[PDB]
């Protein structure tokens, strides 16, 4: 059952029959060979993904599903900080609430409704047998049950060790089964002494048992609009991605422009970066942080364009207290961090490291 | 038996074991209460100084406030704010002088007002708590100016502005009785009543001369604003108690702290804040020891406690330490605080018995002045 | 008490200079001026920078990474001063150097040194 | 070394708190911070105001008026601190009171206290 | 044996009284700066205000003091013409608006002759390292290290009394000036960087070769004799790197061991604050050493080894008889060895030849750490 | 000898035959019964004195001759402060050089020349004998010798115990013979702790053997012109009294407006005060020092006039480091000072106080 439900999810996950035109499965955009992200080229490069219709582009980068099962369900903590949830703006509560969405999203898999999804599941005798053994007879006859069952099978599948194996070098090193290179060890020291750790470590203090390099909080780090992705998405020149403020139920204008801190696990192989896939290279994502600390003019220029980073999409609610650390990362420290962030790659994606390198 | 550092070690070990997460942050001091005690370190005339905020109950430092040269600390009896008149210089101890008043939130210790005092008008002197004083209403702060002549400055803490200087006769110390009046002690041996309008020469009334030319009243009389009791020792332990509630000075019978015998064997008051006054208990505490006539600023190893009404010795404590300054919490079952400048340590005593309960050491360089709120 | 002897950590009193987390602290322990093991006193401003050390915890046999942080914007507390240097490296390895006033990132540009906190930020490898 | 005992003036060492002229000195002896018995250290500003005291000179049995003057505009020296109070009257008799910072008339309006000199201004009475 | 200075004064005041000798109460001048003047700075364990003591080392007498702000860097012009410090004050003691500034003082009247604001609060606030603020050899420029947001060096013109410019440097530390427009720094990678700077333009930065492994640790208080261009840099183990900068480029001298291997086998290591002094005229190194665990390297030491800087030969091992944090020597012949104890707040003044304690000056503030002498001869 | 000399001086000092019209002697202006000052009402009150001729008035007030013999000879000391000499502007070096000047001053005794002075000395058989025994035969037949020898007798006369008796109550108290009244003692304490002792004591520190309550220095304390005295002097309203700078050979502009610190001995009985007699009461003169320290409105007003003190006659070289003590003298302290100053009255003038 705990195995069988994940097993059913495994099948759904790769089944393109869950898309309108049958071209697209979860695996299409969350490609297992690419740490569950989208290797496909669209009108905005790798920044945003193309739906089942073969034309529609999303407005956000497709995030890894690796370690997404470690994120807590979305909640407000006692200090008034929102934490957890799924999607960049935390608008899904958890994996199960997220799962049905790509399915019905006309920009993604674009099934017209629950009833069309159920009908798909029905046509396959393996589903009828797999679903019925877990959820009961006639489950596939009830669109609401079938759709929820599918979401739960998918959520259970993403919670398996296949998605969060913890077998990165970093893990191996924390187990004492090996050591960091000197560069890696310095990256690690920087990471934990500089401001990164104020957002990219599970805990404020103490040691986490299954660290995924995010505190699950929401921060506006002052990223500019990704012009090409925003063109591809068709959302308009006047459109503002309000991040967490777009979550239904969030009204507080202080949440405008804040996004979930992503896990750094497999960061090395899941470029391009940030919620709109604005930066292609890992080192560029790191350099971006120097714009709050460095006085050198170069710190204000995106190295990938040679132009200013650009005005923040949302100029208010910047995490200035954390971002303006009073210390700039020199290049030695940025190299050290890249090396440290690469130790975060799962074993099976270690071969992908060569091409990024 | 477990010290505060030890209990802290254990709670920390347990949060680690349990994997408890907590956010590193800025603490708020515990709300001001009867047992809070403030120790001002005038630091032997150093140009910058510290005030320690101390939980008298746990004997724990719960915060600190920095001050300038010989700042005058004031503590609102109701616990709603602390303030000080302080003096800084643009180059440590030299250059442009700024006198100012700062008002602090008593839990975050953040400054809530910073009020420049024109024309560098503070009296710079070893700290006499009653050289700067809050009005009962807490809305005004009055500070003494010696130079070019005795004067009193009026600070509006409400509009956060300096108002003006009051011209007074040849007098010293400031004991506010009301939002527009305060008493001072004069050279001719009277007290002067100063009532200040919004404008004009304040109207100034002298009491009768109440002590001879060759009788010497200490720099640190105890004054209880809420009781209106001005308690004032002389060099010999003769204590003038003056009732100031009623808006005019009723002179209370004079009392003697030491026995006519004891003063024959050389018992005299001595130290800094030589006297404490507990309002509800109606008691005087006095630092005493055997000393020459002219060692009147030295530490004392003994405290005597006497009824403010009768003058009967209620106790004699051997403090066990060289104590320069005493004060008391004004709650019931008061602590008697006994500050040693030399040990830099606040010894916190039970005022009823005199048992040493706890102490907080490392209180600056030469702590001298103990202040407490009167909250009840 | 032999200052030159190998430092021996204890896990039983955080106000003492041999407390295990203070193995590379330099200054005053914030617990002695109104903060706590990992919080700053009222009125001071918590820095975001830190120097780190790997400190052996004799309670659990584990070494932990302690990322020290200063409470800034007040004159030095003068209470519980301590200077330990376990693993402490010279200023050119500032990550591990503890003469630096690590007040960076403190609110209001506070850079005066009041005291230091000793939070754990990870296990040591 | 018994602080409450009679003060015993000596005419043999000015850097000692029992030197005869320091009989009503409060603070620090200027001779220990680069002044002398009757001169201010460099950098400080000599006040024109003073508190006086009649001080007994053991050596001739005569009694001299010492009009103490403050050297101002530095932080307190920290050296040879002394507080004696022979003849010392409370603040409302300022001429003989020594808690006051007698820095009045110091050049540049210097009012911070550094140390005190002990010059003779007359014979007593 | 012998008459203390306070006794000599009592005697002479008594004689003037007896003879009706008048004298005008006034502000003394300090005696002219000389080879035996020694400055002791008291960082006061990070206090917001601090003191420097001007001392006649021959007499063991405090002849003056200078106030400073938070962790000031003192400099003393080698020729005696002035002293200066870079200092930091705040408008409300240790909070509010920060003003970094440099003050120059007349070394006799001790009066400030210049007060130079440094814009944008650029000082490195660190436990006092003498070589984090440095005079050029002609005394016209003061260079101060900045760490935040990145390593940089501020240039201050003491002659025109103005701040000039920040220089961007690599990931490097300390400032050993060698010329009116050049200094060296030590880099994280184990090399030295030479920084050549103009009024404007990108500084000319050159790196020497790496001269020490990543696992050999160079202390924060190397001795640097500007006049000899000798940089004497101990490691944690008492291995001493010597770099000769006198040709205006770095020549690496042979390493000497301050301790023998028996001693190292038995846990002798340098330790303290200013662990090392260098007498230029004798070409001798003084190192504070003691038996200590390897991570007790900032604790006081009770012994000074004196070694010939060319051969590495040990010439003496003095038992200082006190807990000494910092040493330094006068630069005249027959030098004094100054032995400052932060714990005792006392400068012990020793004969550098026999190691014998000669006299001491006590009551030097709260945590005096830094001894500076001018090299005048 | 020195006795006989002083006795000849004593003869000359009361002799009006040393004036043009023989209507006036030294004692006329320096009346012994008024502590050697001028009791005579002139056009400007007692601010200034009238010459032999009947209408010539001076521009300075006639100082006492008591204790004048303790003033050192004029000199610049090593700190560069001029000290000593005679007249308010120090223009005479010593008493001897001073004595002759009134004899010859046309606005005072107004003898045309030394020889007219000599002739008058011959007229008196007592002088031939007195002079000849001290200075030798023919002394009076030579105007130069006669005149110098007369100045010498006068100087010797003023150096006798009679001019500087040290028998004031102040003197008696310092000898342990008597005590000060509480107020006198307060005043003494005030005098020696406030700025007065920075100028009106002989020494900076230590004990003076014969204190005359002056350091003999020159100070401009910023005094205004004396209105009527200046009019009476006929020196004109354009005139500036430059004090010490008027001494020939003093060329230093810093000394403009500076006057010798008077001895305060007998100060109670030698009103009016200051170089120009501008203040009639001692209290007023004491109060004038508050114009530098007090913030209060009365500071500014001369109480004898009820109006502003007046601009300084000489606005520069004010002794500000000294006058600006930062502290104001209250009523009680001004009382105490008057009491203290009256103790500086010589015994024989103790009856002059009321
Ligand atoms: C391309 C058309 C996609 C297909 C098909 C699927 N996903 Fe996806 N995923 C996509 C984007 C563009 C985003 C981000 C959108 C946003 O608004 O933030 C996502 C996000 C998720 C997440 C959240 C991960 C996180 O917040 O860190 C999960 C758990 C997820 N996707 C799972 C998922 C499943 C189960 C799918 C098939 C049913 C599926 N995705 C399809 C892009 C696309
Ligand atoms: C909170 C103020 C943060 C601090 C400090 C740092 N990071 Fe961050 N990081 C943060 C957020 C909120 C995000 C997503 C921003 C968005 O809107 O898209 C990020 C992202 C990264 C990434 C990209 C990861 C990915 O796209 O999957 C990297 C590589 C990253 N951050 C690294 C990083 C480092 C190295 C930091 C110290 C220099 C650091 N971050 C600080 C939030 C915050
Ligand atoms: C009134 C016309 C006078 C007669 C006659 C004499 N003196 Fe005089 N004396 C007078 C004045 C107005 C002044 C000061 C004028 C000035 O220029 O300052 C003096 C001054 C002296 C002094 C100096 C005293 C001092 O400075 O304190 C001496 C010693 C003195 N006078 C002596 C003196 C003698 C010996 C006379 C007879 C020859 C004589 N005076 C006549 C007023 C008048
Ligand atoms: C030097 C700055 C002085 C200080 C301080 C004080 N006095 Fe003075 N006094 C001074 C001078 C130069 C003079 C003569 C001024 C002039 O131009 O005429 C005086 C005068 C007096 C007098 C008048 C004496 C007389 O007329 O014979 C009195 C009574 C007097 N001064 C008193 C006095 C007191 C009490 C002071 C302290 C408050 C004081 N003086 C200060 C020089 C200086
Ligand atoms: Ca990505
Ligand atoms: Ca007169
Ligand atoms: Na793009
Ligand atoms: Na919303």
């Amino acid at each position: 059952a705990d195995d069988a439900l994940a097993a059913l999810g495994a099948q759904l996950f790769v089944d393109p029959a869950l898309s309108r035109n049958a071209t697209q499965s979860c695996a299409t955009c969350h490609d297992p060979a690419r740490a569950f992200t989208d290797p496909r080229e669209g009108k905005a490069g790798l920044a945003v993904s193309v739906g089942d219709d073969g034309q529609s582009h999303g407005d956000r980068n497709t995030p890894t599903l690796g370690y997404a099962a470690l994120v807590p369900a979305f909640h407000r903590d006692a200090n008034g900080k929102y934490k957890g949830g799924q999607f960049w703006d935390g608008r899904a509560d958890d994996l199960k609430q997220q799962a049905g969405q790509p399915m019905l999203n006309p920009v993604e898999m674009a099934m017209p409704d629950r009833a069309a999804v159920a009908a798909r599941l029905r046509d396959d005798p393996a589903y009828r047998t797999g679903f019925e053994a877990l959820f009961g007879k006639g489950v596939l006859d009830d669109p609401e049950r079938a759709f929820d069952a599918a979401a739960e099978a998918l959520a259970a599948y993403q919670a398996t060790g296949e998605f969060s194996p913890f077998d990165s070098k970093y893990d191996r090193v924390m187990r004492g089964e090996e050591k960091f290179t000197p560069l890696e060890e310095f990256g690690y020291t920087v990471f934990i002494t500089w401001n990164c750790r104020l957002c990219h470590m599970q805990r404020k203090q103490g040691v986490a048992e299954r660290e995924t390099f995010t505190n699950f909080e929401y921060h506006n780090i002052g990223l500019p609009v990704n012009e090409t992705a925003r063109e591809a998405s068709g959302l308009g020149a006047d459109h503002v991605d309000h991040g967490l403020l777009a979550r239904p139920g969030i009204e507080d204008p202080a949440q405008s422009g804040r996004f979930k801190v992503p896990s750094l696990r497999n960061v090395a192989v899941t470029g391009p970066y940030m919620h709109n896939g604005v930066f292609t290279d890992l080192r560029t994502a790191i350099l971006f942080y120097n714009k709050y600390t460095s006085r050198r003019p170069e710190a204000k220029i995106n190295p990938e364009t040679g132009a200013p980073w650009g005005e923040p999409e949302v100029a208010r609610n910047l995490s200035l207290a954390e971002l303006q650390s009073g210390l700039m990362l020199d290049d030695g420290r940025v190299d050290a961090l890249v090396a440290f962030l690469e130790t975060l790659t799962d074993r099976r994606y270690e071969p992908l490291l060569e091409e990024s390198r | 038996q477990e010290t505060q550092g030890q209990a802290a070690a254990r709670a920390a070990a347990a949060d680690l074991a349990a994997g408890q997460d907590d956010e590193p942050r800025i603490l708020e001091a515990p709300a001001p209460d009867a047992r809070r005690v403030y120790v001002n370190d005038p630091a032997h005339f150093a140009a910058v100084t510290q005030q320690f905020v101390i939980d008298g109950e746990a004997g724990r430092v719960i915060g600190m406030i920095d001050g300038g040269f010989l700042p005058n600390p004031v503590v609102a009896d109701d616990g709603s704010f602390i303030a000080h008149a302080s003096t800084v210089f643009s180059r440590i101890a030299r250059g442009e002088r700024t006198d100012y008043v700062e008002v602090f939130d008593p839990v975050t210790l953040l400054p809530t007002a910073d009020i420049e005092l024109p024309d560098a008008p503070r009296f710079l002197v070893g700290t006499y708590p009653w050289m700067t004083s809050l009005t009962p209403d807490g809305k005004t702060l009055l500070f003494y100016q010696f130079s070019p002549a005795p004067a009193v400055g009026v600070v509006d803490l409400e509009g956060k502005a300096f108002k003006r200087m009051l011209d007074v006769p040849d007098c010293y110390h400031i004991f506010p009785t009301a939002p527009d009046t305060f008493f001072m002690h004069c050279r001719d041996g009277s007290l002067a009543k100063v009532a200040f309008g919004t404008e004009g020469t304040p109207e100034i009334t002298h009491t009768e001369v109440f002590h001879p030319e060759d009788e010497f009243l200490i720099n640190h009389p105890a004054y209880s604003q809420k009781a209106g009791r001005l308690v004032w020792p002389t060099y010999t332990g003769k204590i003038h108690q003056i009732d100031l509630s009623s808006g005019d000075a009723k002179f209370l019978p004079a009392v003697e702290a030491l026995t006519e015998a004891e003063r024959a064997d050389g018992w005299r008051p001595g130290g800094w804040q030589q006297v404490a006054y507990h309002r509800a208990l109606d008691r005087i505490y006095l630092l005493v020891d055997q000393r020459d006539e002219w060692r009147h600023k030295t530490a004392s190893r003994f405290v005597v406690v006497l009824d403010a009404k009768t003058g009967e010795r209620l106790a004699k404590f051997e403090m066990g330490h060289e104590i320069d300054s005493i004060n008391v919490s004004q709650d019931e079952k008061p602590l008697l605080y006994a500050l040693s400048t030399g040990d830099k340590t606040l010894y916190i005593h039970d005022a009823e018995s005199g048992e040493e309960l706890r102490s907080v050491n490392q209180l600056g360089h030469g702590p001298q002045v103990i202040t407490t709120a009167d909250m009840g | 008490t032999d200052p030159r002897a190998k430092w021996v950590p204890q896990d039983n009193d955080i106000q003492a200079c041999d407390y295990w987390r203070h193995c590379s602290i330099d200054g005053n322990i914030c617990d002695c001026s109104g903060g706590s093991l990992t919080n700053c006193p009222p009125g001071t401003k918590l820095a975001t920078a830190s120097w780190v050390a790997s400190c052996y915890n004799p309670t659990d046999g584990q070494s932990y990474l302690i990322a020290y942080r200063d409470c800034c914007g007040y004159n030095v507390s003068g209470r519980c001063p301590c200077l330990n240097t376990e693993g402490e490296l010279p200023v050119y390895r500032p990550e591990f150097a503890n003469d630096i006033i690590w007040c960076f990132g403190a609110e209001d540009d506070a850079m005066t040194y009041h005291c230091t906190i000793s939070p754990i930020v990870g296990k040591a490898s």
